[PDB]
């Protein structure tokens, strides 16, 4: 039950653009100032939504890596059990069987 | 402030009450001929705790229609009348009631059919369901230009179309035994009303 | 003595009912508490009655137990220099004072009890075996916030009884539930292997004593006579509240000199009076009453100072002990009053207040009914002060009341009289109210 | 060493509410505009602190998955050892012993 | 072949500092209001860039 490839598509394609405040101080008209703060809050909204999207994409990739981690460890232990039974049986049964069953029908 | 306290203590054991989560059956459905006496089998989920009561719709379909249970299982018996009936397995007083459907098929290779008679308004449609000893079940209609009949893939079920208005009859099962169903096609309007009779203009 | 049960063992199917009852040794009258050793499994009724109904809900095995107690009266020692502080949570009322455990009255109970799960801590051994221990904890003040309870200035004992005052400690509780106060205070939950497991910060500021706490708009403000902190709740993470500094000089005068007027904080901040929105502050007294308050307050007993929010008339008033009074009195003779609708100051007399609050009034005043005086006579059985219609401040027709040094209660905004006191005679005096 | 089940208890209950800028452009009064921008920055403050709590919750879950990973790989190598040793030993030893013993006992 | 090593070093050194809005409602002058909003947006920029790095 292989680990899943990378979802090479959870957030590494989301250019999380570093939010940088534009120049607010030169906007002498309240209406243009109000637009410039709305535009900065829009870039914040954009970067906050990109970070929430990247955190959800990381939570999804961790949800994928924890689905990848748990049941494959269970496969390890169950294949380990197959191993145990099969080869312990082999060693013991094998040696005992041949030697004893040979004393077999040939000693008297 | 409590100057003196003394404690007393008691264990309780709380048993799971399974069969409040549903029982399930090997013998989910059982078709049988007129006076066969077949055994019938069921288990509670989890195999834990409670007992069950076995009960039957119309207790006239056998000489004593269902025998009382041994433990979880029970046994069935039948008498000379035909159609489906249902055996319900109700837990001892509480509200879990599983159901087994059984068909008393009128004979060894006979048939019965769901409706006796149907009433359909013209242009409408309805379905008829047979039960049979063999899977091929042909359908045929007198007046196919007034009521069409069209089999489903299982052959035992068919769809009826009221292409015209009037009294009509259907037969089904070419399989050594042919049944019956009456069908009345009815008008899309039966009467009308008006606001006035004694007007004056 | 010895206690008994009706039963010692039982078998239920899930959804089945049962009743067990306890009886004391002697035929006396006692107080009961029923308990169960695992949570879930059963439904119960009134765990303070001598006979309990149960309802099995889940597969398992459990112990049901009863504690029976010879309860007696034992007086508090909540002195006038150390009053009660009285917070609120989920309709349960908290007591809280110095020398005592904080105590709470449940909504579903008719007596007080020590805060449940207060004083708990949890140990874990090497190789992980847990145990819970109750140590003695004593507080100064307790308040409510973010569905939690909070505690200040702890005396926080430990095994071997050397109790240490942690003057910068602040502890917080769980979240609430149905009609109940918070249930645990151990920072060391989740080691026993609900939301909001507890914590403590142990702050970094000046002399401590850590005078008060008050919320604002999801934002705690914690005050230390000089300097203050904001607490912001996170959702739930590594740090359930993050505390940031706010002021380097502001800090409350005395234990209840802060109140929330209008999206802001009114504070007597050691030097002066301030109104802060959070982030920034102003001086409401800069050059209009400052040199008049600091004086009249400095003279007798400043730590008796209080504030109250007379919403009903858009006033906030700061109460203090008058200029000529005994140096160990805490009865507020006088109040300076700020009308926050117009930013204007006045002063008034109040009737020797220990404490103040809004409340519902008596019935005879509570919009009554000719059909109630069936025992009264027009001839004034010493009851006289009833005007057919008393002007209203509030649509629920509610009342601001003062708990007084003068052996009683008083209403503090009502038709014109004043209740002066006379130590030369040890008598009360009533006189016409004088404006100047 | 079981891959300890998902601590379902780190961030998936923080509704990372997508920060969306409310309409500032219709606010012709500076006082209402100033309130609306403060309310916008308050939603940003709320969102920033939610994204942090998720990042720390992500680091703790990663730290748990790296502890879980030492285990699965190291155990893979332990079971590799088991395989090699047991199988080779049994097969070779027995074939040799059995054949030799019986064959010799019989042809002389 | 080895689950090789915690990179003990993926973001736990970035103290992401919790963003909190300073009081804007008292800034009656547009020019001082403008600066206070810009300083608030600068703390947002800082916390945004710390979260992107983490």
């Amino acid at each position: 039950m292989g680990a899943g490839g990378f979802r090479k598509n959870t957030g590494r394609n989301n250019t999380t653009l570093p939010y940088n405040v534009g120049f607010l101080n030169n906007v002498q008209d309240t209406e243009t100032y109000n637009v410039a703060v709305y535009d900065e809050l829009q870039k914040v909204s954009t970067a906050t939504n990109q970070m929430f999207q990247a955190i959800d994409e990381i939570h999804e990739e961790i949800d994928v890596r924890i689905k990848a981690l748990n049941a494959m460890n269970l496969q390890f232990d169950e294949l380990e059990n197959r191993i145990t039974t099969e080869i312990e049986t082999a060693i013991a049964d094998i040696q005992t069987q041949m030697g004893n069953l040979s004393t077999e029908d040939i000693w008297d | 402030v409590a100057t003196v306290t003394k404690k007393a203590s008691a264990s309780i054991k709380i048993y799971p009450v399974v069969s409040q989560i549903v029982p399930k059956e090997s013998t989910i459905s059982m078709n049988f001929n007129q006076t066969k006496n077949l055994e019938v089998s069921l288990l509670p989920a989890d195999a834990n705790n409670t007992n069950l009561i076995w009960e039957v719709s119309n207790s006239s379909y056998g000489s004593i229609t269902v025998d009382p249970s041994d433990s979880k299982l029970a046994t069935l018996t039948s008498f000379e009348k035909e159609g489906n009936l249902v055996v319900t397995i109700s837990t001892a007083n509480e509200s879990v009631v599983a159901q087994i459907a059984v068909n008393i098929i009128d004979g060894d290779s006979g048939i019965f059919l769901s409706q006796d008679t149907v009433t359909i308004r013209k242009g409408g449609t309805t379905t008829l369901t047979a039960v049979t000893g063999k899977t091929p079940v042909t359908w045929s209609s007198n007046n196919a230009s007034i009521v069409s009949v069209t089999p489903n893939a299982n052959s035992l079920t068919a769809v009826i179309t009221a292409n015209g208005e009037g009294n009509v009859t259907i037969t089904a099962d070419n399989g050594t035994k042919t049944a019956s169903c009456e069908i009345v096609s009815i008008p899309q309007i039966d009467s009308i009303s008006l606001s006035q009779s004694d007007v004056t203009v | 003595s010895s206690v008994t049960l009706d039963i010692v063992s039982a078998s239920l199917d899930v959804g089945e009912e049962i009743v067990i009852t306890a009886t004391a040794s002697p035929e006396g009258e006692y107080s009961y508490q029923w308990s169960v050793d695992k949570t879930g499994y059963v439904s119960t009724t009134s765990v303070t009655g001598k006979s309990i109904k149960l309802v099995a809900l889940r597969k398992g095995e459990i112990n049901v137990t009863c504690t029976v107690s010879q309860m007696t009266q034992k007086d508090y020692d909540a002195f006038d220099d150390y009053p009660w502080y009285h917070a609120v949570i989920s309709n349960c009322a908290v007591a809280t004072t110095h020398y005592e455990t904080p105590q709470v009255k449940e909504f579903e109970s008719e007596y007080f009890v020590d805060l449940p799960g207060w004083g708990e801590q949890t140990v874990v051994d090497n190789d992980g075996n847990p145990s819970v221990k109750k140590f003695n904890w004593k507080c100064e003040r307790v308040r409510s916030f973010n569905n939690r309870l909070f505690a200040l200035n702890m005396r926080e004992a430990n095994a071997s009884g050397v109790t240490t005052n942690y003057p910068l400690r602040l502890r917080w509780s769980n979240f609430a539930n149905e009609n109940k106060a918070p249930t645990l205070w151990d920072d060391f939950a989740y080691d026993r292997v609900e939301n909001g497991y507890a914590g403590y910060i142990d702050l970094a500021d000046s002399n401590g004593s850590l005078i008060d706490i008050l919320p604002l708009k999801d934002y705690l403000f914690v005050y230390t006579e000089f300097e203050t902190y904001i607490g912001s709740p996170t959702n739930n993470t590594y740090q359930p509240l993050m505390f940031k500094k706010l002021f380097n000089d502001s800090g409350i005068l005395a234990p209840e000199c802060v109140v929330e007027v209008e999206g802001s904080h009114f504070v007597v901040t050691q030097n002066d009076v301030i109104l802060h929105n959070g982030a920034t502050k102003k001086s409401i007294a800069s050059n209009r009453v400052k040199n008049m308050l600091i004086n009249e307050v400095c003279l007798v007993n400043p730590l008796a100072t209080r504030v109250h929010l007379h919403q009903d008339k858009k006033e906030v008033w700061v109460l203090y002990v008058g200029p000529g009074e005994p140096k160990e009195s805490f009865a507020c003779t006088k109040a300076a009053v700020w009308n926050y609708e117009f930013d204007t100051w006045s002063f008034r007399t109040i009737p020797y207040a220990q404490c103040i609050g809004l409340v519902d009034p008596p019935v005879l005043e509570r919009g009554p009914i000719w059909s109630d005086f069936q025992e009264i006579t027009w001839d004034d059985p010493s009851i006289k002060e009833l005007v057919w219609r008393k002007d209203a401040t509030n649509f629920r027709q509610r009342v601001t009341i003062v708990g007084s040094f003068l052996k009683g209660f008083y209403q503090v905004d009502v038709g014109a009289l004043d209740y002066f006191y006379d130590r030369l005679n040890d008598v009360v005096i009533e006189k016409p109210l004088e404006m100047r």
